[PDB]
């Protein structure tokens, strides 16, 4: 909804939309990979120009 | 090929591929797209809404939650989809209420958090208004 | 028919789980604890304690362990082990049942243990 | 020295079969992933083909690689090819995917890498672990504004037939205009063709990682087979040489036994 | 064989830990004492009870480090906790 | 205290680099050299260098290896056998590491390899 303005991109506006949707269903549904979809332990880290690597906060 | 083909493969796990149909009607980004057949060439991006996938048997309804329908010449549409969503698993109540007001507690954040929660803000009403 | 209907029944899966549990030896070590199904991780939680509970302080190797010694006896140990195995005990400590006499003598090594804690 | 030979040999087995159960258990979820990934890029790529996507012309480098450290030829195939686009373009920055495809690229130019996150090959590839990446790609220092983009990805055909082939991506500015973008229409306030280009970057991001994750499953299947076939053999010729020293060594006993009676 | 069966055990100290650095070389998997702790003031056996454990710990990942790969927690921290000891 | 503190560590280090390597020989062969760690790959690279930089030309084996020999001075030595340990020549040319005297030398023969290699 509000992707237009100050977020990330379409992927996470519709990223946050699986995840609220997947909260819109039980445990019958949602499938093991769904929690990897909610616990995404991928750390980023933009590096730089001289190898800076600076944080690696969970994507 | 006559009909309508769907190409529903969201990066979850694909639900529909080419099988044929009599409507896919779902809620575009800039409206309601009814393609029922053949369509024309032109792909939307997907608001939140119901894509009632009309087979040559019922259409079964589904609380999508976004997603792009490529209608490409071949009355093929390519609905890459961001979510699956049943029939009937699709259709209920308590999950659909509190869990929206309880992520109602995220959008307490920073600025830049509650305008990427916003989209979360009316996310879970779109499925219990398209259960039926 | 010679060790008795049951002690075979229970050694047999003693066999098994223990073997299992030398099976998931390797794999536990490799990616975690994790890996295991519930039935796996129950196996992993029955024998990793039963094996551990396969030890028992000697009667006559008082001098140098220090522990008092364990003399249970077949219709003592066979049933032990058996619910080791049926999990009427499962939530024991990993010591618990390690070190020990038989299955009625397991329950008190936690439940002493434990006023340490609390 | 020879038993602590056959020994090691037999413990490097032990290990390696320990890591073809490993690799069993990462590629059931690996190919679980890219089935459906392969179909969601199809999805777009049929659009791609409706309407001839070709894309003309600050370029991204990137590279397909899991959290894997090597195997065989999963890392150095695309590290090759990432050297190559090092020389090839200089200034073409450079996105640091997983661990092994992060330190290749740290390694050839300090000032291609934009990002360096660890760890994507933890898994199956999820949809939204590649959504947040790509979100974080389309938001990190305007890589829509990247006019072109290759991804060098595996191209895992049956079980290693691959390495990091290099495709081209839909972006803003070639999706509204693409020649045979006439057949397709789009909406002046629907906004379709930014839209479109970070879709197509998510669906090829989605798929190639899929791909490469079961890739290089595979490399720990084809990798380490190889590796397996490697101990086999060395240990039947150890355990050869060891039946026969000390059958030789029996016999050489009773010889000098009855030599000296 | 036949000292190692009438021997009160061995410092069994082979010659590639020697090679590896250790000086003193006493493989300490391949040392034995039939004797042990109960000949040792307790002082020693404090901090021996856990040695040896870790010794033998640092024995069951030496080959998961020979590997040289990534593992759980456990096996890594092992692994940190025998090279260090 | 023999021939010097550091020349004990250098000597210390380079049997325990070379153990390495040997101890590593075997999943080397097995696997590859990718498949184990960078720390353990560059120990084993440096360690093949230091293996290539034990020989030396030998005044009278001129018959052989055909160069005139070469004495390498003890302090020399030692000081040269610390640098490539330490990496002060770390990329410089392996053949070029065979058959010449100290590491002034090995310099000397890395440019006439750069020169005729190239």
């Amino acid at each position: 909804s509000a992707w237009r303005k100050a977020g990330i991109s379409y992927a996470a506006y519709l990223n946050v939309a699986a995840q609220a949707i997947r909260s819109s269903l039980k445990t019958e549904l949602q499938t093991a990979s769904v929690l990897n979809r909610s616990q995404t332990d991928a750390f980023y880290t933009q590096y730089k120009n001289g190898t800076a690597a600076s944080e690696p906060t969970p994507i | 090929s006559s009909g309508l083909k769907l190409q529903f493969a969201l990066p979850h796990e694909t639900l529909y591929s080419g099988s044929e149909v009599t409507q896919v009607n779902l809620p575009a980004k800039s409206g309601r797209i009814g393609v029922l057949a053949n369509h024309v060439p032109t792909v939307e991006q997907l608001l939140p809404g119901v894509v009632e996938v009309m087979e040559g048997s019922n259409s079964k309804k589904f609380f999508i939650s976004g997603g792009f329908a490529t209608v490409q010449p071949d009355s093929q549409l390519c609905v890459t989809a961001i979510e699956a969503f049943p029939l009937e698993s699709f259709s209920q109540e308590n999950i659909k209420n509190l869990l929206a007001e309880a992520k109602k507690n995220v959008s307490s954040s920073d600025a830049r958090e509650a305008a990427e929660a916003a989209i979360q803000v009316e996310v879970l009403e779109n499925l219990q208004s398209v259960l039926k | 028919a010679v060790v008795g209907q049951e002690h075979y029944d229970v050694a047999s899966k003693v066999q098994e789980t223990l073997q299992t549990y030398k099976s998931l030896q390797d794999i536990i070590a490799i990616l975690g604890m994790d890996e295991l199904s519930e039935q796996d991780k129950l196996t992993v939680e029955r024998a990793r304690k039963i094996q551990r509970f396969l030890s028992q302080p000697f009667a006559v190797a008082e001098v140098f362990t220090g522990i008092p010694g364990k003399l249970v006896r077949l219709k003592d140990t066979v049933a032990s082990f058996k619910a080791v195995l049926e999990g009427k005990y499962d939530n024991i400590p990993e010591h618990a049942f390690y070190m020990v006499g038989g299955i009625e003598d397991v329950v008190a090594k936690a439940e002493k243990l434990a006023a340490e804690a609390n | 020295e020879v038993e602590m030979r056959l020994k090691s040999i037999k413990n490097i087995e032990k290990i390696t079969k320990t890591m073809k159960i490993v690799a069993s258990t990462r590629l059931s979820k690996a190919e679980k992933a890219k089935i459906s990934a392969k179909k969601m890029d199809e999805a777009e790529q049929l659009f791609y083909k409706n309407a001839e996507t070709k894309n003309l012309d600050k370029e991204l480098i990137v590279a397909i690689t899991s959290d894997k450290g090597l195997c065989g030829s999963i890392h150095s195939q695309l590290a090759k090819a990432v050297r190559r686009h090092l020389n090839d373009q200089p200034n073409a920055d450079i996105v640091t995917i997983g661990d092994k495809i992060k330190m290749q690229l740290l390694r050839t130019h300090p000032n291609n890498i934009k990002l360096s996150i660890n760890g994507i090959g933890k898994d199956a590839p999820t949809f939204q672990e590649s959504a947040l990446i790509a979100d974080k790609l389309l938001s990190v220092m305007k890589a829509g504004t990247y006019p072109k983009i290759s991804i060098f990805y595996n191209d895992p055909v049956s079980s290693l037939s691959f390495e990091p082939s290099e495709k081209p991506i839909f972006n803003a500015k070639t999706i509204e205009q693409s020649p045979s973008f006439g057949k397709f229409e789009i909406d002046t306030d629907a906004n379709v063709p930014r839209d479109l280009f970070e879709y197509t970057l998510a669906n090829q991001m989605l798929t190639a990682m899929a791909q490469g994750y079961a890739a290089e499953i595979s490399a720990r299947r084809n990798a380490m087979d190889n590796a397996s076939k490697n101990a086999g053999d060395m240990i039947n010729r150890y355990s050869i040489l060891y039946n026969r020293t000390r059958q030789a060594v029996i016999t050489n006993e009773l010889v000098d036994i009855i030599t000296g009676a | 064989t036949n000292v190692i069966s009438i021997t009160d055990g061995q410092i069994f100290l082979e010659a590639e830990l020697f090679y590896k650095g250790i000086r003193p070389a006493i493989n300490v998997g391949l040392s034995v004492s039939r004797v042990g702790s109960a000949a040792q003031v307790k002082a020693l056996k404090q901090v021996a009870g856990s040695l040896k454990l870790f010794l033998a710990q640092y024995r069951e990942v030496a080959a998961f480090a020979q590997f040289g790969s990534d593992l759980d927690a456990s096996t890594k921290q092992t692994l940190v906790r025998g090279e260090r000891l």
